[PDB]
């Protein structure tokens, strides 16, 4: 299994509907997570199992798609939501992370 | 162009020996699209006749599986892969056998793929492909099958001769 | 549920260092633990893993056969023995916990969590 | 030439209900002795074929499906049944000819804190045809105004998590279901 996001520099204005895709190789059903790492800080847990929301995050963050495709949709970009977003599968036991999406 | 015919009856998908059947058939005096290679739609079944291959699939892209039939000078190859062949990947089924007025009848039902050739087009091969097909292209007269019941008069050794709408 | 780390720092190539990842308020002794690193200006790459019972351990591919992971449930501490280092390994290392339990430490059934809480990192050179 | 029945029942993990796995079985010799003669099967009940008569027959195709459901929803995996899972997730034809197998898997599929990797479909426009599944996760439209992909008033997410923990009773404990079919 090899991870593949295909944004690499996507940047928008203050308030939009961006969609970061995450292509894969095999079928893992719903075993994919999402992260958000601000500069110079440890990553914070974001949507996990591709459909659940970690307690504390607002509802503007969503996770959709199934099979070998997964997308994270932001309802409205704000000043807080400007960082990188990674993928992580845990089907087999190499844990292949993503590449990075700088908003 | 268009043309009209009187042929296209095949053994109703079952292998008993000998009657009226209600299956997918071809109306007798129908309009056949005379041709001389556009990507035609599949509908439910096509009556293909000619006087050296076909591409079966939904999108003809790597997104969905597409079936491919090709005949060499001495061999026939059947593969259903994620074609674009520019790029062949993955896929589960490969078939090899002796290579196929040549006329055919293709139908896709119950996840099975059935081919008839030669009227009384005899069964040729059955494939458990298990994919959906909605469109095709020819690498000849093309008809379209319809669900109309026929009456088939066998000739005491099979060999269907006469059919009644 | 506050993870703190120590160790690492300046080291000569080919040397050996041992890191520490301590638990400060949860039931670490029956949670799993995982190690994730990132290079300066790069993404995250998986490194190591360990079960709660210390019976099953999985390592990465580019570092296979050179790292050793160990834990102590008595003092709630976690270690990673690294030796024969290169210039590639110079990076920041985080120790990552796991979201949920599993009573049965069964083969090929553990470590399917999503790294619920992380650490603050170090400056391994 | 033994069948891969051992692999289907002893798979490392089973897919969710809305994305049930389907495997084709053909050109093999099947042994049903180990299935019926096992006490681990909580429910071995089926329709149209007696379990003792299974080994004395021949079939042209064998289809095996698998998913994970709650304990109380096992009765819903049966022909001519109405409910949440039958109408929205997995529907069988009335003239079904195959054997349904289910058993408890609390020690495996349930973890403390919630195993949120198991899902089910809850909203749809219409009921499902037999042996038909849709993995589409588009946002559901329940009101008059189009949702346009934002959750809110009458725009709920069509999927929900079971969230297994070993604290619930037998009613909510995870069950693994295998639905064989013959034709
Ligand atoms: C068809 O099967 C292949 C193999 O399982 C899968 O897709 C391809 O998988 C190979 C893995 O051997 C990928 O190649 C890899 O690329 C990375 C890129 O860094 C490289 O480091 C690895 O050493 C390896 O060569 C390949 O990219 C991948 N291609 C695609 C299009 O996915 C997959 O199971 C099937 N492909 C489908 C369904 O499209």
């Amino acid at each position: 299994v090899w991870m593949t996001q295909s944004p690499s520099l996507l940047s928008a204005s203050t308030g939009d509907r961006v969609t970061v895709s995450c292509r894969m190789s095999q079928d893992i059903s719903s075993y994919l997570a999402w992260y958000q790492q601000k500069p110079g800080k440890a990553p914070e847990l974001l949507i996990y199992a591709a459909f659940t929301l970690q307690s504390g995050v607002p509802s503007r963050f969503s996770g959709s798609g199934s099979g070998t495709e997964f997308t994270l949709t932001i309802s409205s970009l704000q000043s807080e939501d400007f960082a990188t977003y990674y993928c992580q599968q845990y089907y087999s036991f190499p844990h292949t992370f993503g590449q990075g999406t700088k908003l | 162009y268009t043309n009209s015919f009187t042929r296209g009856v095949y053994y109703p998908d079952k292998v008993f020996r000998s009657h009226s059947t209600q299956d997918l058939f071809l109306p007798f005096f129908s309009n056949v699209t005379w041709f001389h290679n556009p990507v035609l739609p599949f509908n439910d079944g096509v009556y293909f006749a000619s006087t050296r291959g076909w591409i079966f699939g939904t999108t003809l892209d790597s997104k969905t599986q597409s079936l491919l039939i090709v005949n060499n000078a001495t061999n026939v190859v059947i593969k259903v892969c994620e074609f674009q062949y520019s790029s062949a990947n993955n896929c589960t089924f490969e078939y090899v056998s002796q290579p196929f007025l040549r006329e055919f009848v293709f139908k896709n039902i119950d996840g099975y793929f059935k081919i008839y050739s030669k009227s009384a087009l005899e069964p040729l091969v059955d494939l458990p492909i298990g994919i959906n097909i909605t469109r095709f292209q020819t690498l000849y007269y093309v008809g379209y099958l319809q669900p109309r019941t026929f009456l088939l008069k066998y000739n005491e050794n099979g060999t269907i001769t006469d059919a009644v709408d | 549920v506050q993870l703190v780390e120590s160790g690492g720092g300046l080291v000569k190539p080919g040397g050996s260092l041992r890191l520490s990842c301590a638990a400060s308020g949860f039931t670490f002794s029956n949670y799993d633990m995982n190690w994730v690193r990132q290079a300066p200006g790069k993404g995250l790459e998986w490194v190591s893993s360990i079960s709660s019972s210390s019976t099953y351990t999985h390592y990465a591919d580019s570092v296979k056969g050179r790292f050793t992971i160990s834990r102590d449930n008595a003092k709630n501490s976690l270690y990673l023995q690294m030796n024969s280092l290169r210039a590639e390994d110079t990076a920041v290392y985080y120790c990552a916990r796991d979201r949920a339990y599993r009573l049965g430490e069964l083969s090929s059934l553990w470590g399917d969590d999503a790294f619920d809480i992380w650490g603050q990192g170090t400056m391994v050179t | 030439n033994l069948c891969p029945f051992g692999e289907v029942f002893n798979a490392t993990r089973f897919a969710s209900v809305y994305a049930w796995n389907r495997k084709r079985i053909s050109n093999c010799v099947a042994d049903y002795s180990v299935l019926y003669n096992s006490a681990s099967f909580s429910t071995f009940k089926c329709y149209g074929v007696s379990p003792t008569k299974l080994n004395d027959l021949c079939f042209t195709n064998v289809y095996a499906d698998s998913f994970v459901i709650r304990g109380d929803e096992v009765r819903q995996i049966a022909p001519g049944q109405t409910g949440n899972i039958a109408d929205y997730n997995y529907k069988l034809p009335d003239d079904f000819t195959g054997c349904v197998i289910a058993w408890n898997s609390n020690n495996l599929d349930s973890k403390v804190g919630g195993n949120y990797n198991y899902l089910y479909r809850l909203f749809r426009k219409s009921n499902l045809k037999p042996f038909e599944r849709d993995i589409s996760t588009e946002i559901y439209q329940a009101g008059s105004t189009p949702c346009n992909g934002v959750k809110g008033f009458n725009c709920y997410f069509p999927l929900q998590s079971y969230g297994f923990q070993p604290t619930y009773g037998v009613g909510y404990q995870p069950y693994r279901v295998v639905v064989l079919s013959f034709e």
